[PDB]
RNA sequence: CACAGGUGGUCAGGUAGAGAAUACCAAGGCGCUUGAGAGAACUCGGGUGAAGGAACUAGGCAAAAUGGUGCCGUAACUUC
RNA sequence: AAUUCCUUGUCGGGUAAGUUCCGACCUGCACGAAUGGCGUAAUGAUGGCCAGGCUGUCUCCACCCGAGACUCAGUGAAAUU
RNA sequence: GAUGUCGGCUCAUCACAUCCUGGGGCUGAAGUAGGUCCCAAGGGUAUGGCUGUUCGCCAUUUAAAGUGGUACGCGAGCUGG
RNA sequence: GGACCGGAGUGGACGCAUCACUGGUGUUCGGGUUGUCAUGCCAAUGGCACUGCCCGGUAGCUAAAUGCGGAAGAGAUAAGUGCUGAAAGCAUCUAAGCACGAAACUUGCCCCGAGAUGAGUUCUCCCUGACCCUUUAAGGGUCCUGAAGGAACGUUGAAGACGACGACGUUGAUAGGCCGGGUGUGUAAGCGCAGCGAUGCGUUGAGCUAACCGGUACUAAUGAACCGUGAGGCUUAACCUU
């Protein structure tokens, strides 16, 4: 989040446990990220026969963060850890086909939605 | 052709129209008047000087008590001046409140800041930090090296160093016009404003590029 | 760090020139006893603001 | 610097500066007079007249309360039933301070501080 | 208006629903729903109690299918619509942030009824 | 040096504890002969540092963290 | 390889990426069996590498407190020139 | 009759035989580029792996990841590998 | 696959301002809680063990927060583009002439700045002195007599290392206290009831309270005294018919 190379949950069917981020997309000489921002990502606890496979390399989004989202109204959103939804490398939108718990405002944006035509919640 | 005199008196956070939240800082102005407006020999063009303010007159003295005599016995708080063209502004009390800046969208406040007793030195300067562990020897917060070699033989004239902050004026520009009541005293701009509840500003119209 | 060379006494002299003693711009007088002081202040008479103070 | 935190550091923890007001209040009900450098003295106004202005108030918790200034069990008996009570007229400012200069020779500011209704002994010379 | 007090009192709510800590509440929000407003609700228990003047703020806590989820809603804002009392908890402390730790008294309760 | 140093042998209390450990505390002893202010950045030491979690640095060194009793439970490998 | 020249050698593993590390390789740098060879448990204020806990070491520098900094009275030196 | 380290940290500052950014010529310039080239010094300018490390090799991001001067820029400032 | 000037929205890097928001921190606030001592005892309260420990926290400070600024337009100009045009009866962007033209420059934006001794300029305020000796755009002595203002002191500050800077000192709300409000904390003590008791329940949405904020003369801000005064050197010009 605002430190670079970390662990985040998965937020969707595509694997399990945690996945590293490796840098933040978008921006130069940059490294604070949040749930507005595409990150590259890769596969280190998930199991070998999902959609997933160890030491791959994927795009992702936040979805969950401890330290919250706030810009809606101006008070805080809170998550009990951070989380993530996984993407693909080239051309991005989900690869994931089921996504658990909730979602946001920026989770609507076209490279994402995708996944979240079951409508969450605070979506 | 002149500013508006004026004091940061609260900040606060309030709705829009669409019920989301908007941060804001009151700001009291005080109505104006004009002392004497100025001959062409000084300046270089006409010049405009002004009052706003007024106090119990203890503690001012005879040669400024005789000017706001001559300002219609106003009694007056501090003393302002500016450069005139163009315009046909009063020689005496114009009262105005508020509606100098009531039709503008943003105004470029000047504010005066806050004291903060040492503010000249090191956190002005963002200077990186010094560790606590990995060898390193008395420094947590200083500089490290100040110049370059023996060949110069000199820190250079402006470098970032140790001083007092003692306040200083200021100006961010371009702040956004929220609200006015005229009589009342009020502007209302959105953000932050310099200095603290008590410390005073002078209000300007956009000029920023 | 040492000096390289010793200064003469105009160099003592002229960080001393800030200097001095007792720099009150001159007494206070107790209209009560007519005893001098520094201003608000008890005199050793213990006459203050019109009457005797601070006494055991 | 310090802006809008009033407060005396001067020396140790607030458990000194507890300790040391603690003191210097005691004597002050004890003598009604005292002699105490003038920054010991404008933070003792601070401590001490919320303690007579709790002693307006006559409880078996508020006598209990004042424990927390004096442990000695003849002032807890002099509050509540004449100090307290002896000030129940006025708006405040129970004690009063006198500044009395510089120690002879050297920098320490002197002063005196009083409770203001007491029995007047004090009018006569400072030497 | 004044421009003390008076400028910020008439931004305030008259009729704030009577909720505490340690209430199970229901809060009605709106959600904006791309181009038109529309109405949805939480539900959790309250954490922290509403009240900082025309800032005032409440925190409410719950889990969302299977992650965990709080929410400050402003008080005063017209995107908080209404808040519904479910039931009422024994907790003492003003705000419960702890709760995101500690187990003790976060899923059993005694009635509080105050 | 009226030096934050060194110096063989000896005896013991309440709460507490396995104890000559250890915190408070009794008896008894100490109040460390510059004195009084100030309330500065900074610097050394000390408490807290949202989110991440060694990315820092030659090196998690240092620091934090861990930290007990009883019972249950306990691997590679082994000279058993 | 506390031995290897050239060299950050060549291949496997960990990692997004490993001059290091650990495993494997060499028609063998100047390896070689009491200035002992190989190998195992327990031990080490032990050299190098790795996982977990947890952490202001850091991304990035924020607040609070003791002592010194600062003011004044007394006593008032030094290395150095 | 004193020369106490490079690479690094902190703090930087200057140059062009200009890294990027502004304008402009040429092209084997269709557009988009890429190559080339003139004028131009106000501002801006990475991250991570192995190494004591600049350099190197390697991965990633970006606008690009760039060259030279300054008791080998800087300990009466920091590391002492 | 694929356009520029211009317009609109927005991210990153960088700087600035603030403490309203969302967090942090908060040894001087409230509560919870472990060992132990004290107050004759119980109850309770106070001392000590890192601020003993844990959590919330007013005030203040502050990014991980929030708001704001990053160059328009005009002028001059380089490369260059361009018109008119010669030495060379012609041609050519150059020679004379002359249009257009960059992030550098000047102006425009921010801040300091008249000790800018080469001290700009305006406005307000105040003072009307003299004797004697001599050296006389002069110096000395002595006496009569003080203004504007400055200084000192107090109460002290969102001004501060010291100085400097701000408000108020009866032309009193400047500081402390008081009274009231408010933020914060979380239902106290005593009593009564319930229980064998830990402990609960009721009065009780209690009790306690700091730095914020309105009011308030209860407390604290004295007479002064001091420095500074006496209408301000010489000359030329203009104007006042002096």
């Amino acid at each position: 989040m605002i430190q670079e190379q970390t662990m985040l949950n998965v937020a969707d069917n595509s694997g399990a446990r945690r996945v590293m981020c490796i840098k933040v997309l978008g921006g130069s000489h940059r490294r604070y990220a949040g749930v507005g921002d595409i990150i590259k990502i890769t596969i280190k606890e998930a199991i070998p026969r999902g959609k997933v496979k160890k030491g791959d390399v994927l795009k992702a989004v936040v979805v969950r963060t401890k330290k919250g989202v706030r810009r809606p109204d101006g008070s805080v959103i809170r998550f009990d850890g951070n989380a993530c939804v996984l993407l693909n490398n080239n051309s991005e939108q989900p690869i994931g086909t089921r996504i658990f718990g909730p979602v946001t405002r920026e989770l609507r944006s076209e490279k994402f939605m995708k996944i979240i035509s079951l409508a969450p919640e605070v979506l | 052709m002149i500013g508006l005199v004026g004091k940061k008196v609260g900040m606060t956070r309030i709705f829009t129209e669409d019920g989301v939240s908007i941060p804001v800082t009151v700001i009291e102005v005080e109505a104006n008047r004009v002392t004497q407006v100025k001959d062409l020999a000084n300046d270089g063009y006409r010049a405009i000087q002004v009052t706003t303010g007024a106090k119990k007159a203890n503690r001012v003295t005879k040669p400024e008590a005789g000017h706001f005599a001559k300002a219609g016995v106003e009694a007056g708080r501090g003393l302002w001046e500016f450069r005139l063209a163009e315009g046909e502004e009063f020689t005496v009390g114009q009262s105005i409140s508020v509606e100098l800046f009531a039709d503008v969208k943003k105004v470029d406040v000047t504010g005066t800041s806050k004291g903060k007793g040492f503010a000249g030195t090191v956190k002005r300067w963002n200077f990186r930090t010094q560790d606590a562990t990995h060898g390193n020897s008395l420094s947590h917060r200083v500089p490290g090296s100040i110049g370059q070699n023996q060949t110069p033989g000199k820190v250079f004239k402006g470098k970032k160093m140790a001083g007092q902050m003692g306040n200083e004026r200021v100006t961010v520009q371009s702040l956004d016009v929220v609200r006015v009541d005229a009589e009342r005293n009020l502007l209302l701009v959105k953000g932050a404003v310099p200095g603290a509840t008590g410390s005073d500003l002078i209000v300007k119209p956009a000029v920023k590029a | 760090a040492v000096q390289q060379n010793k200064p003469t006494r105009s160099k003592r002299g002229m960080r001393r020139s800030h200097d001095a003693l007792t720099a009150v711009t001159s007494l206070s007088v107790d209209k009560t006893s007519g005893e001098k002081h520094l201003r608000h202040h008890i005199t050793a008479d213990g006459y203050y603001r019109g009457r005797k103070v601070i006494a055991k | 610097m310090r802006h809008r935190k009033s407060g005396r550091q001067l020396n140790r923890n607030s458990s000194h500066r507890q300790a040391m007001f603690r003191n210097m209040a005691g004597s002050l009900v004890r003598h009604e007079i005292i002699k105490t450098t003038l920054p010991k003295a404008k933070e003792l106004r601070r401590v001490v007249e919320p303690l007579i202005t709790l002693a307006k108030t006559d409880s078996v918790a508020n006598r209990r309360l004042a424990f927390a200034r004096t442990r000695d069990n003849e002032i807890v008996a002099k509050l509540f039933n004449e100090l307290g009570p002896r000030f129940a007229s006025r708006a405040g400012g129970y004690t009063r301070i006198l500044k009395c200069g510089f120690r002879a020779g050297d920098n320490a500011p002197m002063a005196y501080i009083e409770l203001v209704d007491r029995s007047e002994k004090a009018e006569a010379a400072a030497e | 208006s004044n421009i003390i007090k008076q400028l910020e009192q008439e931004q305030m709510k008259q009729d704030v629903p009577s909720f505490r800590p340690g209430d199970t509440v229901e809060v009605k929000v709106w959600v904006v729903e791309g181009s038109k407003k529309r109405l949805q609700a939480f539900e959790g228990v309250v954490i922290a109690i509403r009240n900082r003047g025309l800032h005032s703020a409440f925190t409410v806590r719950k889990i969302s299918n299977g992650e965990g989820v709080e929410r400050v809603f402003q008080t005063h804002s017209p995107v908080v619509d209404s808040i519904s009392v479910k039931r009422r908890g024994a907790v003492r402390k003003a705000k419960l942030y702890y709760l995101r730790e500690r187990t003790g008294k976060a899923a059993r309760i005694k009635e509080r009824l105050n």
